[PDB]
Parts: C-alpha cells; structure tokens; sequence
C-alpha cells in the first residue's frame, strides 16, 4: 500500500525523497521507520520531499515511512502552562507528558477584517519608558528591535515578570498568559531564562518554546509558527495572550538556510524572496477579537537584531512594515547606563495610545514629545555654547526625566506607582531635586506615598483614572513630599 | 562485512555502491586500503541507487573506479580521557607522534548531541588574564567561550599563546589544544613549547592533549579534526568532571572547509560562496562547548577574519555564541599598539557591575566614553588638526591618546619582536592604573612614557628615565 | 580495449569528456592522441574529466586517449641544474633532453609536525635591508609583496646570485640550489632574467620552471606544484634549495579561470573557495626538517602583487596567512629612488630573528625599532617646527640609515661586508658624514677595511660572531676611517 505508505530514494541535507505516500497532503507530517518526523513540502508527479525536524542521520535510503494524516499541528490547551516545550510541542523540561486541549495547525490563516477589533486595552509592562512613552495595547504587534545586548529580552522579560500583579487574581479579563519563543538561542541562555522565571513564579503562567542553535534549520522556522498556534488557543478560547520571539532574524536565517537546500534561488541580501511572506503571515496572526468572537486577543512582541543600529536593513524594515510600532533599544544611550535605553523619538506605538492607562496619560501629556526635543536641545548644549532661558530649563528637566526613566531589571512598577512619579517628573518638583538622588527620590517617594497616602494609589489603581480632586491631592502629596526631601 | 565499489571520485568527494540491501548510515565511516595505509571515508548522503556520497579524510589520489571500500560499521571514533594527554592526533585519532598506540580503553564517537537542557550551567567568574586591555574591558569568563577576531598577521596566535603561558598552568585541571588549519611549523613549535615549559613530559604526567589537522589538510579532515579536539575536551569534561580549556587554533578553518566540500558536494552556496548549514554547521560544532553541571568547559577560539571584512558570513555567525570577543584590529597593530586589541569593539557578557564591582565598570566606561569621544573626533583632527577642539576637547583627545597608548603591552612570548621583557598586570592593579589616570592624576607625563609597560607605577619610572635622558 | 583507452566525447573550455579508461586513476596522467597531454580530474561512473595542458585545438570528438599509468609527476634530481624546463619538466631551452635521478608526483603532501625542525641556518641574501631587519632563515616561507614594478624579482634575483659565494665551495651544507618559477610572465621576460642569470654564472647552480602567460591555465597550476617536487629532491637528499614563486597570484588567477570553466561556484572575488587550499598545500612543502630526516631543507619564497597597495586584499591576506612574514616593497620608496625599497615598518620574519647571523644580531639591534620610529617622526617634522635635539639627532641618524641601506641591482653583499657598515650606521659615526658622501662612505670604507683590516673581515666570516675584542678593534677602525673620511 503505497498510498499511505512508502519509501525513502534518497536522502540528506535534512531532505528527503520518498516514492510513493500518493494520498499525502501537501504539508502533512510523516513519521519514518527510524521515527523522526518530517513535513511534506514539495508533492511531485513520481515523488514526495520531505524535510527533517530531526537530523537526517537515521534515515536510510529504503526506510519505509508513513504518513500521519495531519498537517502539522502542535498540542494545544492550558496544560503547556508552566512547561518547556520544542518546536513539535514535545517536553524538554523532562517533566512528565503534557496535557492537551486539542491540537491546532501550525500554519492558520490569521483573522480577517471582520472579527478584529480595535486596539483598547493595555498590556501593562511596569517600564515606565513602555507605559508612559509607546503605550502597548492587548492585540498590538510592537517590535522590540535594536543592537546584541541592548537590553531587548530585558524589556520582554520584565513585561512577562509584571503579569504575575494579574496572573493570581480571579479576572480572567485582566489575566495575560506569555509565551516565549527561543529561536537560534544557546540552550544555555534559555535555560538560564527558565531559570530566571522559576525565580520569578513566572513559569506558572508562562510557556516557552525552544528551538535552540543545536537544532535543525525546519525545527527553527517552524517554532514561531508552534508558539502562535499556542497563543491563538487563547486568543480564541477568549483569554488574552501575549506572544515574545526573541529573535524572528534568526528564524528568516533558518528560512534562507532550508530554501537554498530546497534549491530555491534567494532574493535581496540573499534571503528568498517570501521572507516577507513569513513574518507577515506569522505577525498578523496577532489580534484583538471582537465580542462576537468572544474578545480574546493575542499580543506579539518580535524581537529584532539590528546590525550598527541600520534600521534601513531589509530584516528591519520588512518587520517594521508589520509591526504597528516599534521600540527602538540605543547602544549609545544603553552604553551610557541610560537603561533600558529606549529611544523616545525612534519607538512609537501605532495604536496603544487608545490602550493607554488614562491616569498614567493625564499625568504624561506631552512627555514623549517633550523627551525628544530635550534629546535635541541636549545635543546642541554639549556643544558648551550658551544655555540662556528655555534651553537651561530644558536641559534641567529633561536630565531628571531621563534619569527618573531608568529603572532596575526584574523590577517593574505597578502603574499606580508609575502615575505619581510621572506627575513629579513632569510637573517639574524634581527641579529642585540633584540628579545623583533621583533614584532616592523615586524608593522615597514611593514609600511615603504607600505609607501615608495608599488611599491615593488604591483610587488610582482600581480608577485607574484621576478626578479632579484625586489629582489635586497627588498634588498635594507630591509638594509636601518634596518640600521634606 | 558491508563491502561497496567507488563508482566516482572528485577531488575530497567519493561514490560508493554497496550493491546490497543494507548501507551504511549517514556519518558511518569507511575504509579503503591504499598502497601506504589506509583511506578513510565518511559517509555524507545517499543518492540513491544503493550509492552513497562521501568524504575523504585524506588525498584521493589513486583511487581508481571499482576500487573495494569497507564499511567500518560506525562514525569516526577517537581515543579518549587520561591515555590522550601529552600526546598528538590526527582527526581520525591516529598518533601522528612517533610513541606508538595511544592504547586507550575507550574510542569515542567524534559526533554527539549537545548536553541536554537538565545539563545546562553558567558561571560568572571572571578569568584573570594579565591582558591590560582584556581585563579592564572585556573581561573572559571561566566556563566560558571567548573569541579572537583578527586579519592575518595582526597577532591572535601570539595572543594564544600568551593566553596559554599565563592561564593554562595555572588552571587546576587538564587542557586540550586543537589546530585547525594553521601552519604545521606553528603546531611543531607548540609542542616544543609545551615539552620546554614542561605542561607535555614524554617521561611523566602531561597536562593537555594536542589534536592537529593543519592548512597542509584536505578539506575533509580540516572540517573533522575540530571535532575530534571537541570530543577529547567532552569527554574530560563529562567522564572525568574535570575543568577543561579548550583551545582551537582557526576555527575560521573549519567552516572555510565545510564551504570546500560544499563546492564539490554540489549545494547551491549561500553569501560569499559558503554553504549552505553555514549557520547550523557551527550551530552544532559550537553547542557542544558549552559548560554543564559535570564541569567547566573554558575555550578561546581564535577566528581568521578574510580580507579583515567582519561583515563575512563566519565572523558574524561566529559573533552569536561567544560570551567574550575580542577583536584585533590591522589599523591598531600597524600603530605599534600590540596587543592589537580594539578597546571599542571588544566586548564581554562580564562587563556588569553586579560581576566586575562598581569601580571596574566606572574605570571602564569611562574609558570607553574616552575612546569614543576621541575616535568620533579624528576625522575632523585630520583635516584641521588638534588645534581646531575645544579645551575640554583637546584635554579628552590628550587622555584618550594616553588611554590607548597605555593599553598596550610587552608579551612574555614576544619579546624577540620588542625588546621589552614580558609583562604580567594584575586586574586590581589595571583598574586603580587606568582609573589613576582617569583622574588626570598623570596628565603631565608624556605619551611615550605610557607606551608599551607593565602599569602604572612604569609609567612613572619609565617617565623619570626619559625625564633625566 | 576500454579498460586502457578511451573515446573523447566533447571538448570545451579546457575540459574533455572521455568514455572509457575505466582504470584509470584519478589525477593520472592521460595522452590524447594528437600528443597534447591531459590530467584526469574528476571520475565519474560513464565518463572521465580531463584537463588538457594545452589548446583545445589539439583535442577533437572521437579521438583515442591512453592511460600513461601514472599519477602527474615530474623528473627531478641535480640533472636538472642549468636547465629550463615547461611545468611538465620538458625542457624548453633546447640544450637537450633532461637528466633525472627520478620522478616525482606534483601534488604530494608535506612533511608533519614530527619531521620538522625550528630554522636555525640563515638564507643569505646579500641585500643590508634584508639580512639587518627581516632576517630569512632555511626552510622559512618569506612572503615578497608588492605593488606592480616595485623590485620583486630584483630581491628575488640578487638573492639567487648571493649564493655563488657557496654554491662554489665544497661544504655540502652551505650550498643553496635554486629553483624559480616564472607564472604568467612573458616569454621575454624568462630569457632576459635567464640570461641575466647566465652571465653572472647563477645559472650552473639554478633551475628555472616557466609556464609563461600564453600556457594554458592547467599548465600555470601545475606549474609551481612541480617546481616544488624538484625543490624536495633537495629537501629530501639532505641538501638546502630556495624556491622563488615569481607570482603566486597569477596561479590563483590561472585557478579562478580553471575553476569557473568547472562551473565552480565562485566566492569572494569570484576565487574558488579552496584558493587558499591550492596555496597553501603548497607553501606547506617549504620546511626544515630533523636531523633524523637528513637536516635538509627547503626555503620559499612567494611573490605577490597588490593592485594599489591594497595589503587587505583576499590573496595576499590568503597568503600573508600562510607565510612566516612578508616583505613589503612601498611603491612611494621606489620612485623616491629608496632601492629596494624595504618598508621597515610592514615587513617582519616572524621566525628567521632565530637564523640571523649572530654578528648581524650584534650590530644591528633595535635597529629595525629605530627605523620605524624614525619614519613617524619624519612623518610629523616634514612640517613640525622648532625640533628638538631628540628629533633632531632621530632624523640625522635615520637619513643616515636610510641612505646606508639603499643598494644597486645585482650587488649582494657579504655578511663580513654588512656588518662594518651596519656597525658604523648604528653608532652614529656617520652621523658627521655629508648625507650625500654616504654611498662614498660605503665603497670607500670597505676598500679601506678590506686592504688594511683584511684579519678582522676573515675573523668575522669564519667565526660568524664578534667577541668583545673584535668589536673593540672594528671600533678602533671604523673610528680611525671616519678620522680620515
Ligand atoms: C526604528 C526606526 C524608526 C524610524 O526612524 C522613525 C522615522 C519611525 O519609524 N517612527 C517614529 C514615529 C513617530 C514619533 C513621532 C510622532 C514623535 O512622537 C517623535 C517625538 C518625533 C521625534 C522627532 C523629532 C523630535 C523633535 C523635537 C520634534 O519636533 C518633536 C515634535 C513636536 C511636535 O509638536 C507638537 C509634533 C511632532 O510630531 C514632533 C515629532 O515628530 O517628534
Ligand atoms: C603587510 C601587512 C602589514 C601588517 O599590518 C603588519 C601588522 C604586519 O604584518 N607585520 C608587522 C609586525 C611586527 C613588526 C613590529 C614588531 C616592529 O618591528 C615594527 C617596526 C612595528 C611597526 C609599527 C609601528 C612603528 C612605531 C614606531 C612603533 O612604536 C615601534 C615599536 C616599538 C616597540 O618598542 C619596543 C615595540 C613595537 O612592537 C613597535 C612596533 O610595533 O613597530
Ligand atoms: N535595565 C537594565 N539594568 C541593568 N542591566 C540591564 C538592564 N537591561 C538589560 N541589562 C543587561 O544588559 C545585558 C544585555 O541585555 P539582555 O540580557 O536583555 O540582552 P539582549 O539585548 O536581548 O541581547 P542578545 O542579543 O545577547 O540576546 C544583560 O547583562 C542584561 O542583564
Ligand atoms: N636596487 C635597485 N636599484 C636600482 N634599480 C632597481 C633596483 N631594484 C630594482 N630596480 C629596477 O626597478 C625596476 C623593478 O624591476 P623588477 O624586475 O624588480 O620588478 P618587479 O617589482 O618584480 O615588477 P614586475 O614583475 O611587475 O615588472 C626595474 O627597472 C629594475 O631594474
Ligand atoms: N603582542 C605582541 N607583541 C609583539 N609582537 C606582536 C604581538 N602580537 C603580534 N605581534 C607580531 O605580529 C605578528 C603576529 O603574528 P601571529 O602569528 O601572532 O599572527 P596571526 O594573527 O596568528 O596570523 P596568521 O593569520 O598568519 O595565523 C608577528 O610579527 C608578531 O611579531
Ligand atoms: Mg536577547
Ligand atoms: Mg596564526
Ligand atoms: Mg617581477
């Protein structure tokens, strides 16, 4: 029965031709004899091509394979909270088997104009760079992009770690559940970010999928698509989801490598021509549902690595074509200990603005507009000339804003504890305050805020707006407090 | 025993037919047996036909079509653990010394998975060099990787060796240095440097292995010989639980030779003319040096850079699975500034204040601001010379230039080429020198009193010698 | 019979197609019928793969090729001293048929890591700036590397007519055999250098390999390879040869041509891949070797061309990479007339410091450093004013160098000649000489130190070394000279 079976002619290079399998489907799974899987791209008049997630080592020419009958689809369900899984969804941790609630093919076709809806609520990261400057809404694709340790998993991580404030309550609406997508990564830098999460209590809502540099080019191009699938069961169940790809560069390198095997001529800078195709087909995936369609959404955060910080790059600016926003992470000002080195005038959200928390926007106001024209005012004074009016004030406020903007790793702040400090910030009390305290100003602060005015931050938090009145008396608390530090 | 006629030969690259029901795996090695020796062939693909396409770890020069090839029914396996140490092997573990069989209980297979993910471990100690330049901005990391990025000629294997010199006594367990591709009287003078310095002793206990497939190597084994190093290195580390260095010489080598043997093999070439797997060749080579729970596994790795373009396909892949880098630039050896080391592109995973302590991180990124505000300066210093900067300019690009100059130094293992004796700089006492200077404390001393010594308090004595000259 | 003779079934590009010659070995040597002869490149289960070294004009469709047997080899042996040969070994200049203690395969591999031993016997070469600064030893690779008429081969020859002084003599040891290769240099050129060679008698110790710029491609590959077969004769029997590479990047040229008419796939600048495999399996073959090998050993020396100056480029950093040092002629020294134009600074023998003449170690010193110092502070006193006395007594003493180093063509020097002058240099007792008396100085000095001093010459070249007596009396009669001068 060489319908649903048949046999291997030739094989290597992670590729394969089998004869026979003549009812396959196009991108279905086949299991060989020696039981590695593979993926039916190519279906030819006399033959199959199938390309190898495992290494090609143990299949043989005359390996009798058979076919699945599904195309390649992944476990899906809640029961991946918590595990370590590879790009087929198998556990890595070395716990036990998974529990799923079904599976779900890794290629679907994203949703359409009609079930989306508009972006309106936020994925709240506690960096106050992200909160206050590039609002991120539930359903929103921002691209991370910038330099080699720029600090981009920083920002993903520390987005991940804030969800823990919501991840214990009993408002599935406001519980966000991560997935993270190891791609071209060292095992070593991924299981240290395991462990990292273990530290964190983050494992519990988190899942992370892993195809490391050690695996074979199809497993790292088919792991984001995997991931997805993951958070799309969410998405689609009507909880909400938010979807990290530590690098998409390395998976477009995977592409390159898998389509010069499947001898397909590349394009410009030598990638093939549909690396477009792949990420915009992946990233679109993204969405915020509407009620209809039971108001889940899935949010993405591609990682990209520039080269020099060239923007211009084919990589960067086919992501940023689809990403709605970027944030852009600067060598110079990470470098400079300005962490975590977001540069304001570069990253803009597209459509988080609507998702923005409205306290956290009424004490910002113009503060994005306000950093950059700091950041040219900044570069001109350096040149030693003379500072009069405006200029020196400028450079007054704008040097405490930055330094309030820089904040720890592994340690994002609640918005209600964002709001006052923007209020000081940007209301301009810190101008009495040096630079070198700053820092001591924000620990301060905070603690005389949560132990003499906690109402102030209770209305605040469960408002999450300010009144007349709310505002007036972070007014007054913030002008007592400065008037004692 | 499996038995298959060659049915092809180009260059590295032979077809066998085995013309029965069962063939060889993929990786499986064959012999063919020659008029001295023995060819050994490994197995890279199935045509079809019951022919598989394979590679010749030595020349296939008088191979002649119906030529009778033997499977050996495995991978290319290699001896292991304490029987390898103080000795040489070619990369099919044959003894290329004159002391005859290696006679280990153990051969091991040179290809293997990397470490699983329950075995995975991470350190950050910071590895004392004695490298002004590397232990002040690009501090190695034990149990880490560590690269060397230069040109031809711009100093990475005088690096190496002083690398070797200062660190590898030092270090408590054994060592294995792998040549891939560089030059046979390289390799030669090695081994008489290791017998002199006593870390080889033919009469007692050695503390490394030595594994050479050098640039006199067919691409096949220059490709493999990386391999066999690795699995000598692997195989202390995990049966011995021993801390291994792992040097390679060229690692640059490797890939230019999975290219070579691509070329023949027939794959359409990704870049530059590489291969294609160019990223999960060195994927795969490279995942098997990591540390992991048994032991530490440190390795400096230096890596040939062609026609000095860091843009190549194998500097840049290189660049993702390295903790430290450290590049030596031409421009900066044709300065005199020896160690050749770019303060400014190197960079290290270590250089963190919760790692090095505040003050280091001060000293160094202040340099480092230095440095860059001088180089952002010296096209304008060019055209219109110094005199055009602002005070503070000309104060910064004065520092600066004394910053630079002062990151050379005197290797022990080069003085036939300065002169100068060989000089060892504590970390602490890097970091108080350039932090001293820093602080303009030494601001009236002249440059050259800053070139090429031994720290701070040489400066000082070599200013008073040029002071009373 | 198919087994010992085959059909040609196409011709182009240089390659044949042949049927038949099933026992044939790879890379054995073929004759087609027209007498052309072709090497067997590639075996393939239908056909064979030839590389004709000559025109595809003597190769048609349907003509008989023979098996020769045997793997392309060269004769070799002292037959050959005197003569000129093709890079197959006929000879070409008709003074008869060649003399040969054997054959010897092109491509064989080069001595390991056991065989060898550290250089320890200088290659003298008669020239101040090579012999003082970049010392050569026997069995070293010494990369010449220059732009386009900048004094290659002049280095090159001068150091072949050195060897006279010896080669004369009979101490076996010290004798050096020649061998130089001619890659794509016009036929002219070849009979002018050899009979330069002629009628200064270099000629009876020297042979000459040519594959000049109408030889095919195969033929200028070939051609080095085969050269350095009958430099290992030398090597092998215990006695010294020095090989000259007259061009390395015209062989890589001819193997870009031999590779692309392959269909290789072309790599950076369009070179094959393993250019730097084709270069290196062959300066591999220059090596000292072990007293167990018989001591014997063989020196290179390639030559490289680079357009512009460009050091950077892929072939000379290809070889640069290979070689035990450089040196590098600056075309801005050689039309300001310095000859032979030896940039200090650039060059370096990274192994032959250990085979310089101990006298010359002496009196040279830090020479080499004051040199390259000298050219930095010329370079800014051009137009620095109000030097001071440390700068100024720098470019009196450096002009003074510069000058002594400079040399006319075909005018080695003994080492018993080199160091009084290196001695007076390097002691500044020139420094009162007019710095155009210093050729004067030069020849006059000498004649002096030969006719009175003659014991102190004899000494020096019979015990290669200075004692502190003899310095002390090369000190009384420089001083004395310079007293007269
Ligand atoms: C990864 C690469 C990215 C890529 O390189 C980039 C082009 C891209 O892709 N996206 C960026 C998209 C939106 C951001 C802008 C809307 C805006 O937020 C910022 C702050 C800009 C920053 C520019 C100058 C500051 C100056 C003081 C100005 O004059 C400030 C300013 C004042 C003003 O008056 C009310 C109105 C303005 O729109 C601006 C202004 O545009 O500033
Ligand atoms: C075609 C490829 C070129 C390639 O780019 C180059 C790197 C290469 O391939 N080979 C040259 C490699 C080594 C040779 C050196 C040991 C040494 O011979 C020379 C003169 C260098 C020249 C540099 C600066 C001069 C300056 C006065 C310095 O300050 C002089 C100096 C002083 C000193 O004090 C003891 C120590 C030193 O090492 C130096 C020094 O480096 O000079
Ligand atoms: N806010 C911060 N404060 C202090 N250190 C930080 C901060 N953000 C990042 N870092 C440190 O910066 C270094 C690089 O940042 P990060 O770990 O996020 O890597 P990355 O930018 O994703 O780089 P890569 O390309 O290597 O994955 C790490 O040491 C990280 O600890
Ligand atoms: N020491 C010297 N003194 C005077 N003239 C010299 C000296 N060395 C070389 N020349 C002359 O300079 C020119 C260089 O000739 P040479 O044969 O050395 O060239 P080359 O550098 O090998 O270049 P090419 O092969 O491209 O012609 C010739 O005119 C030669 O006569
Ligand atoms: N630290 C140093 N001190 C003194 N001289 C040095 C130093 N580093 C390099 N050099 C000089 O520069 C050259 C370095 O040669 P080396 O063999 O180390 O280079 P490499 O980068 O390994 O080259 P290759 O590509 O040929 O393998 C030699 O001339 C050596 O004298
Ligand atoms: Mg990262
Ligand atoms: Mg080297
Ligand atoms: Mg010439």
């Amino acid at each position: 029965n060489l319908n649903e079976t048949g046999r291997v002619l030739a094989v290597g290079d992670g590729i394969a031709r089998v004869f026979g399998l003549n009812n396959i489907q196009a991108e279905e799974l086949v299991e060989f004899s020696s039981g590695v899987k593979g993926m039916a791209l190519n279906l030819e008049p006399g033959q199959v091509g199938i390309v190898l997630f495992g290494s090609d080592r143990l299949v043989k020419e005359g390996e009798l394979v058979k076919r699945t009958g599904n195309i390649v689809d992944v476990p899906v369900g809640p029961g991946l909270l918590g595990r370590v899984v590879d790009a087929l969804g198998n556990p890595i941790d070395g716990k036990g088997p998974i529990d799923a609630a079904g599976r779900s093919r890794a290629q679907v076709k994203a949703p359409g104009i009609l079930p989306r809806r508009s972006v309106h609520e936020p994925v709240q990261t506690g960096l106050k760079a992200v909160d206050a400057l590039v609002p991120i809404g539930r359903g929103q694709r921002e691209l991370i992009i910038g330099d080699r340790q720029t600090g981009k998993t920083a920002v993903a991580l520390d987005t991940i770690l804030n969800q823990k404030r919501w991840n214990n309550g009993s408002d599935e609406s406001k519980k966000l559940y991560c997935v993270y997508v190891a791609v071209g990564q060292k095992r070593s830098t991924v299981a240290q970010l395991v462990q990292t999460l273990e530290q964190h209590d983050a494992m519990k809502y988190s899942i992370i999928v892993a195809a490391t540099a050690s695996e074979a080019a199809p497993l790292q191009y088919l792991a984001p698509f995997t991931a997805a699938s993951i958070g799309e069961w969410f998405r689609d169940n009507g909880k909400h989801a938010l979807i990290v790809y530590d690098d998409l560069s390395k998976q477009a390198v995977a592409y390159r490598q898998l389509s010069l095997l499947l001898r397909r001529p590349p394009g410009r800078e030598a990638y093939p021509g549909d690396v477009f195709y792949l990420h915009s087909r992946l990233l679109e995936r993204a969405a915020k549902l509407s009620e209809k369609e039971g108001s889940g959404s899935l949010t993405a955060l591609p990682v990209i690595e520039t080269q020099g910080g060239d923007v211009s790059a084919y990589i960067p600016t086919n992501v940023i074509s689809i990403t709605d926003g970027q944030i852009f992470l600067e060598a110079e000002l990470f470098y400079k200990g300005i962490r975590p080195a977001i540069n304001v005038g570069l990253s803009v959200s597209r459509v988080g603005s609507a998702a923005q928390v409205k306290a956290l926007k009424q004490v910002a106001g113009s503060l994005k507009l306000f950093l950059a024209q700091y950041r040219e005012v900044a570069a001109f004074a350096q040149f030693g000339s003379d500072l009069d009016a405006s200029t020196k004030q400028t450079l007054v406020r704008g040097e405490r804003l930055t330094q309030l903007l820089k904040q720890n790793q592994y340690s994002p702040l609640a918005t209600e504890e964002q709001v006052p400090l923007i209020y000081a910030g940007v209301n301009g009390h810190l101008d009495g305050i040096e630079l070198s305290r700053i820092g001591e100003f924000e620990s301060s602060f905070l603690s005389y805020l949560k132990s003499n005015h906690n109402e102030l931050l209770t209305e605040i938090r469960e408002k999450g707006e300010l009144s007349k009145e709310l505002l007036a008396s972070l007014k007054s608390a913030t002008e007592s407090f400065v008037a004692t530090f | 025993p499996i038995t298959g006629k060659v049915t092809a030969v180009i260059g590295a690259i032979v077809d066998v037919h085995f013309e029965q029901s069962e063939l060889p795996a993929i990786l499986n090695a064959l012999e063919i047996k020659t008029p001295q020796g023995k060819l050994v062939l490994e197995v890279a693909q199935h045509l079809g036909e019951n022919t598989v396409r394979t590679i010749a770890m030595d020349g296939t020069e008088g191979l002649v079509r119906g030529e009778k090839v033997l499977d050996t029914g495995g991978p290319i396996s290699v001896p292991v653990g304490r029987e390898t140490l103080g000795r040489i092997i070619n990369v099919i573990g044959e003894p290329i010394d004159e002391r005859g069989p290696i006679k280990s209980k153990l051969r091991k297979p040179i290809h293997a998975d990397p470490p699983s993910f329950a075995e995975q471990s991470t350190s950050a100690e910071i590895l004392e060099t004695g490298i002004k330049v590397v232990d002040l901005l690009a501090p190695y990391a034990r149990g880490g990787k560590i690269g060397l990025f230069g040109g031809a000629g711009v100093g990475k294997t005088v690096f190496i060796q002083e690398l070797i010199n200062n660190i590898a006594k030092a270090h408590g367990g054994f060592s294995v240095f792998t040549g891939v591709g560089e030059r046979t009287r390289e390799g030669n003078d090695l081994y008489r440097e290791m017998k002199e310095t006593g870390v080889i002793n033919l009469e007692g206990e050695s503390k490394v292995a030595l594994v050479f497939g050098q640039m006199n190597e067919p691409p096949g084994a220059r490709a493999r010989v990386a391999l066999t190093g690795l699995t000598i290195a692997e195989y202390f580390r995990d049966e011995e639980g021993q801390d291994v260095l792992l040097f390679i010489d060229n690692i640059f080598r490797f890939t230019q030779a999975g290219s070579e043997v691509s070329a023949l093999l027939g794959r359409i070439p990704s870049a530059v003319g590489y291969q294609p797997t160019l990223a999960t060749d060195m994927g795969l080579l490279q995942e098997r040096i990591t540390t992991t729970k048994k032991g530490s596994v440190t390795s400096v790795q230096a890596v040939y850079v062609p026609a000095d373009d860091l843009t190549d396909p194998a500097p840049a892949t290189t660049f993702a699975h390295l903790d430290a880098t450290t590049v030596l630039s031409r421009g900066i050896s044709e300065l005199g500034i020896y160690p050749a080391v770019d303060p400014l592109d190197s960079k290290s995973r270590l250089l963190d204040a919760a790692v090095v302590g505040q003050e280091h991180y001060d000293v160094a990124s202040k340099v480092q601001e230095t440095l860059q505000t001088y180089k952002s300066l010296q096209d304008i210093i060019a055209i219109l010379g110094m005199d055009e900067l602002s005070e503070q300019d000309k104060l910064t690009v004065e520092r600066a230039r004394k910053i630079q100059r002062f990151l050379s130094q005197p290797f022990a293992v080069a003085e036939v080429f300065t002169g100068i004796p060989g000089k060892l700089v504590r970390l602490k006492d890097t970091v108080a020198s350039f932090k001293a200077v820093l602080e303009g404390k030494y601001d009236n001393i002249p440059e050259h009193a800053f070139y090429m010594v031994g720290g701070i308090e040489d400066v000082v004595a070599k200013a008073e010698k040029l002071a009373a000259e």
